[PDB]
DNA sequence: TCGGATGTATATATCTGACACGTGCCTGGAGACTAGGGAGTAATCCCCTTGGCGGTTAAAACGCGGGGGACAGCGCGTACGTGCGTTTAAGCGGTGCTAGAGCTGTCTACGACCAATTGAGCGGCCTCGGCACCGGGATTCTCGA
DNA sequence: CGAGAATCCCGGTGCCGAGGCCGCTCAATTGGTCGTAGACAGCTCTAGCACCGCTTAAACGCACGTACGCGCTGTCCCCCGCGTTTTAACCGCCAAGGGGATTACTCCCTAGTCTCCAGGCACGTGTCAGATATATACATCCGA
């Protein structure tokens, strides 16, 4: 019955997710949600694959940007765990809304 | 009748003085546009290129491949001091982040 | 039979090559590096443009050029950057 | 009337004392010169503790009489120590640290002579009117040993007071130095008059150099850029055709040039690949050398002068590389 | 027409994005707000990349249209055009 | 005949050479057994820079002339 | 001997700052800090007394808007007192540097 | 009186008080000490990114004077734009 | 013969003025028919939006004359022209007027 | 003796129209000014990019109306397209 | 919870000097006509995109100890407020003043534009080799001891 | 610290993109012209620029004192780690199909030239909205 203590399993795959990095999100729920939220700005949109794939990075990236300074957030609360609370704090003095 | 030099070897040069030259004209950014501007430019881009292709073979070598993947221009870009500061603003798809943990999440 | 398209591919390759002779890229990379030397062109060349709508003229030198690459690299970046457009431009000259 | 202490001529002082400014003018730096006379051989301190006091009305001729005549005591008791069968003094040993700080400072109060007009001046050249301190050049004095080879070039030599700290620093032989802007140039002249009779009046020893009123691109400039090793000018305000050109310059050069800079010509981590074959920085070691570093300078931070030091080992490494 | 896609993002998705990001722990509501961020920012892409598109007089979504739509975020995603 | 060159790497290269060739066919030679581009290769024969226009025996270059390798850098 | 609360003498011309909105910076040390900030950039740099109170206007807002997100930061940590870590934190998040 | 017009110390001028004025405009109940220096520190650097953009608009229109326009346009290449002044 | 291509629109901001500005612009080979027209259209529009939120803070200070705060608690006091123009600073005016929640005792 | 070519008579009549018995202030007068410069080269560098984008030389007003879509706020945005569409319907019906 | 006592809006005489309104003029803005070339459309043709079937399967979803962070308070000392002398430098408002910024008259470099001329540069064809991948085995934490 | 649990790396196997080479444009490049744009003399004039009187609000320190920061302590609860059981992910295959690039082929829209012209911008004006002195009620705090 062999199980680690929380915080290693944190640390190593965080360590091989910062290192092998491919898209970690499944592109095809992925892209049926692209193109779900695509289709009510406009009826029968048809994409390149390349440019879901692009959007994929896109928001990847943002997503991980948004997490990294949501992180500093909550180091800086003392608090080893992000809460929601985080997220908005980084939304609001990054500006976006 | 002389033969026909090219610009770029006029300049001493790698990039391609007539296609900056060309972009120039057609991307409607003032109505003439001077001599030595796109040989300056073409110059400045030879620097950016050769600057960040030297990190990129330098993170290829430290993971010792020659087909340079975005990876490397991943960790070159936002390794360096001021290239990060340059491209802030920037994504470059495929390359993930770098090592980035948190010291107060490790251990003791 | 495909059309000419533009690319900066074979001078991708000749800086490549010329910082390290057995280097290879990938094709993304090589999308990435094309898109990256357009990004700054674009960049430079609208400042550049800025710049000669801020001082009332039609023809943007290396003068420009050599300010917006001021204005827009940080510190040594820009420090080289203009050397090199220096010396380029001094054997375009001549 | 400040005599040589062999004997010469004193230096004759007016009444009034020159007004240069209200803080640390021509009054105080007569009466710390000879606090640099207490300094040396100690044979007046008990003349300079008797009514040279602190406490003395502005505009003390009594002082000034006293302070003359005590250092003539003075110089006449060091004479009856030198005129039995004794030697009167080695001529070229060379002034200390804080005492050529003073006579740097001296000459800058006695040859720069207006400030104004030298504030007065032109828009953006190379003409940037900023100097550096004694203690930057004498800690890179201390960091490039200067032989009677290794001599100095100041190209733009603003007034050359680097120049003659090098001078009365170093074994060197010569040292150079030329000047583009005029009232600088004319005041420079007058800095190497007035620090020439300036160490003649300290009886002491400082190397040769030409100052002059010119440019850099001239070919003869080319060949003593060759020739001399040793070479720093304040570049950061140049501009980068002035700067490569003279990179274009050290190019013909011999190894080791210990060439010190401002604004470096190369980063201080600099790597070789084929390009940079045309560069600078390959055939260079670029070093940085230690600021004030206590420097509320034009700049509140540091100052930072950097070392470029010929060396074409990378590139023949770097042959050995293109071989493998 | 789609539906439930949003949830579509999955808990280990997040998770993994967590983990790249450095993130240790993570609490419940995270998935939910990040969800909700995230289709914020893609509605504000898309529909700058659709008026691409439909001011091209097209149909079909190129990759150029999202980079210009990353470019006006300020962000200008590279490897395509 | 077969002359030198003490490099300021010290290596004494060996020399394939004949009072025929040229100045120019030295330094594709040193391209050859080097890999250095010769548009730098001074060599100092009496303080001379060798020119592709003479040969060897044109400055009648004695064997075992032992030069070194001055780089007149023309990437320039 | 009548002397307020803490927190009082702050809200209170909280209130006034936030109406009376003129500079409330001494335009002459900071005049002088910006002159001698330009001068190591290059000597003898003529103003515009007009460009100097534009540099005071958008300095103002520029730490009046930091001030706030640094606010939101001690909020979010808790804690009613600003120390510089929240600083650090909001131009960390802003990505300034 | 005088000697070549040098500006040695000015940091102070931000002063004591004034980043409280400023803390109590930005509604700030109560500040810690550090926060002087640090922001001495804030301020310092962003006035370097505004004012070597200035300058270099001084140098490229080859004046030796700063507009309001130069601020205005160095402001517009931080991403923070200021009106008011053109 | 007064004409007034604005007001042939139906409109206030310059039509000739606009298009010089175009020409001047480069930002394009040419300018379109309706591209001015629609451009100072818009731009009439968007400052009928900032005056009629200034002069509601004219209504609410007594005064007759707008004023930089006036200004600058119509773009604060929006919702979406704070979002448009929340990279953009506007001097002598000040903040919004904001407490913080727990501050207060 | 010099042209600073201001917009302010412009701001003067519209004041007029949407609140007449109300004045400005010079220094607030300079302030539309320089916003109303920001929107037109804010706009006109979003239309030239679009230009460039989709191979065309010359900008017309269904390019502006795409600009003016990408660059404002949505429901705003929306507002200025329908007054911009009546005011080039305007143009067109009066010519 | 309200006396004392505050600095808090409200109200009103008295400047005043910034702000709305003629003005005049001239100087950039509005029609007539060309034209030619960007651009709109007719046609089409290939090609990438969508959709579906099927096979595998990694990967996602419940769940369940458990253990580690969240979190509530405390108390204690600390640093941060506050009125107040003091003290100190800051602003307002006079002076000249001059250095630098804006307008003008060439004008000559000096780059748009067209036309030979062709060769660098791109579409496409083997190819093969760095890398993808898999499998084995040495190497390295680890977490309950 | 020792069995386990990954993990690094070594090496063998194959493979599909890079990449060198092949043909063939058309865009660069030479060589011309031809207008014209900023460039430099050269000039007015104004606007920072010291300076100082001279008052003056305000910063600076300082004894107090107090609300807060935070180390700490139970506590609790909820995410985590790995397990078992689904489930679309994903990879390939077939097949249409419409949509995006193309040629072709006019067409009509705007650049440009010329000419009138009127309205925008200094300019100068009155002039009156508000700033400020002085008094006057009042949301809140000290505290019993
Ligand atoms: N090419 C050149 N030839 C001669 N002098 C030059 C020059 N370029 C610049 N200068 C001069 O170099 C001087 C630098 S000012 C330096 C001051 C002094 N050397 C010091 O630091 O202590 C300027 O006055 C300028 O006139």
């Amino acid at each position: 019955p062999h199980r680690y203590r929380p915080g290693t399993v944190a640390l190593r795959e965080i360590r091989r997710y910062q290192k092998s990095t491919e898209l970690l999100i499944r592109k095809l729920p992925f892209q049926r949600l692209v193109r779900e939220i695509a289709q009510d700005f406009k009826t029968d949109l048809r994409f390149q694959s390349s440019a879901v794939m692009a959007l994929q990075e896109a928001s990847e990236a943002y997503l991980v940007a948004l997490f990294e300074d949501t992180n500093l957030c909550a180091i800086h609360a003392k608090r080893v765990t992000i809460m929601p609370k985080d997220i908005q704090l980084a939304r609001r003095i990054r500006g976006e809304r | 009748r002389a033969k026909a030099k090219t610009r770029s070897s006029r300049a001493g040069l790698q990039f391609p003085v007539g296609r900056v030259h060309r972009l120039l004209r057609k991307g409607n950014y003032a109505e003439r546009v001077g001599a030595g501007a796109p040989v300056y430019l073409a110059a400045v881009l030879e620097y950016l290129t050769a600057e960040i292709l030297e990190l990129a073979g330098n993170a290829a070598r430290d993971n010792k491949k020659t087909r340079i993947i975005p990876r490397h221009l991943q960790l070159a870009v936002r390794n360096d001091e001021e290239l990060n500061k340059l491209l802030g603003r920037v994504t470059i798809a495929q390359g993930g982040v770098l090592p980035n943990i948190q010291s107060v999440l490790l251990p003791k | 039979r495909k059309t000419r398209k533009e690319s900066y591919a074979i001078y991708v390759y000749k800086v490549l090559k010329q910082v390290h002779p057995d280097t290879g890229i990938s094709s993304k990379a090589m999308s990435i590096m094309n898109s990256f030397v357009n990004d700054v062109f674009e960049r430079i060349a609208g400042e550049a443009s800025r710049l000669a709508h801020y001082n009332k003229r039609s023809t943007i030198t290396s003068r420009e050029i050599q300010t917006a690459v001021r204005l827009l690299l940080p510190g040594e970046l820009a420090k080289h950057a203009v050397s090199e457009g220096t010396k380029a431009v001094t054997c375009y000259t001549s | 009337r400040l005599k040589s202490p062999v004997g010469a001529e004193p230096a004759v002082y007016p009444w009034p004392l020159p007004v240069y400014d209200k803080h640390h003018d021509a009054a105080h730096e007569i009466i710390e010169t000879i606090r640099w006379v207490c300094e040396e051989i100690p044979d007046l301190k008990l003349a300079m503790e008797n009514y040279v006091l602190i406490d003395y009305d502005t505009k003390s001729f009594e002082s000034m009489q006293r302070l003359c005549d005590k250092y003539n005591r003075a110089i006449d008791s060091i004479h009856q120590l030198w005129k039995g069968t004794t030697q009167p003094m080695k001529l070229n040993t060379r002034p200390s640290t804080g005492l050529l700080r003073h006579i740097l400072q001296q000459v800058y109060n006695h040859s720069v002579t207006d400030p104004e007009k030298l504030n007065n001046y032109e828009p953006f050249s190379p003409e940037v009117y900023g100097e550096t301190s004694f203690d930057l050049v004498a800690q890179m004095i201390d960091e490039i040993k200067m032989t009677d080879d290794d001599l100095f070039v100041d190209l733009g030599s603003g007034v050359g007071q680097v120049v003659l700290q090098v001078a009365a620093a170093t074994n060197c032989k010569h040292h150079y130095g030329v000047e583009k802007a005029d009232i600088p140039a004319k005041y420079a002249e007058t800095m190497d008059r007035e620090f020439r009779k300036w160490m003649k009046w300290y009886g002491k020893k400082h190397a040769e150099y030409t100052l002059e009123r010119g440019d850099f691109l001239s070919e003869e400039w080319r060949e003593r850029i060759a020739n001399t090793s040793v070479i720093f000018v304040n570049n950061f305000a140049f501009g980068p055709e002035v700067d490569h050109q003279l990179k274009e310059r050290f190019a013909n050069m011999k190894e080791g040039g210990r060439i010190v800079s401002s604004k470096p010509f190369a980063p201080l981590n600099f790597r070789i690949n084929s390009r940079n074959l045309s560069d600078i920085g390959t055939i260079m070691r670029v070093v940085e050398l230690s600021p004030l570093k206590g420097s509320v300078s034009w700049t509140g931070k540091p100052v930072s002068y950097y070392l470029h030091t010929i060396d074409r080992t990378i590139l023949e490494n770097y042959f050995s590389s293109l071989k493998n | 027409v789609l539906r439930d896609n949003i949830q579509g993002i999955t808990k280990p998705a997040i998770r993994r994005l967590a983990r790249r990001g450095g993130v240790k722990r993570i609490s419940g509501l995270i998935y939910e707000e990040t969800r909700g961020v995230l289709k914020v920012f893609l509605e504000n892409v898309i529909r700058d990349a659709v008026t691409y598109t439909e001011h091209a007089k097209r149909k079909t979504v190129t990759a150029m249209d999202v980079v210009y739509a990353l470019k006006r975020q300020g962000r200008t995603l590279y490897g395509f055009g | 005949m077969q002359i030198f060159v003490k490099t300021l790497t010290g290596k004494t290269i060996t020399l394939e050479v004949e009072p025929s060739d040229t100045i120019e066919n030295v330094k594709a030679k040193i391209q050859d057994k080097e890999g250095i581009p010769p548009d730098q290769q001074r060599l100092i024969f009496a303080g001379k820079q060798l020119e592709d226009g003479r040969t060897l025996s044109d400055y009648n270059i004695q064997k075992e002339s032992t030069l070194h390798l001055v780089l007149r850098l023309r990437g320039c």
